[PDB]
């Protein structure tokens, strides 16, 4: 019936809303991971050149 | 006296026009609102 089908459509759009929300969540998580991973590699480099600086000393 | 008589007659006439113009549309809106509840209430257990 038309009413039931269209209500099922409202459900379909709520599904679409869920999908887009999932996309945004993935993006935020991935961006945060990028930030942290870059910071950690930076820490590795910082310590490495600290060590080389002390060796030259 | 007569000038005011004519003025107020015309005022009431134009007011009737405007009021009817608004009234018809808002009444049709009332009816659509009423029937759309039946349209919506197939499985409307959730809030919206």
């Amino acid at each position: 019936s038309q009413s039931q089908g269209i209500q099922q459509l409202l459900q379909a759009e709520k599904r679409a809303a869920e999908k887009v929300a999932d996309a945004r969540k993935r993006k935020a998580r991935r961006l945060k991971q990028a930030k942290e991973e870059a910071q950690m590699e930076v820490e590795q480099y910082r310590r490495e050149r600290e060590q080389e600086f002390q060796s030259k000393q | 006296n007569f000038e005011k008589i004519e003025n107020e007659l015309k005022e009431i006439n134009t007011n009737q026009e405007a009021l009817k113009r608004n009234f018809l549309e808002l009444t049709e809106l009332k009816f659509i609102l009423r029937k759309t509840q039946q349209f919506f209430d197939e499985m409307a257990d959730p809030d919206l």
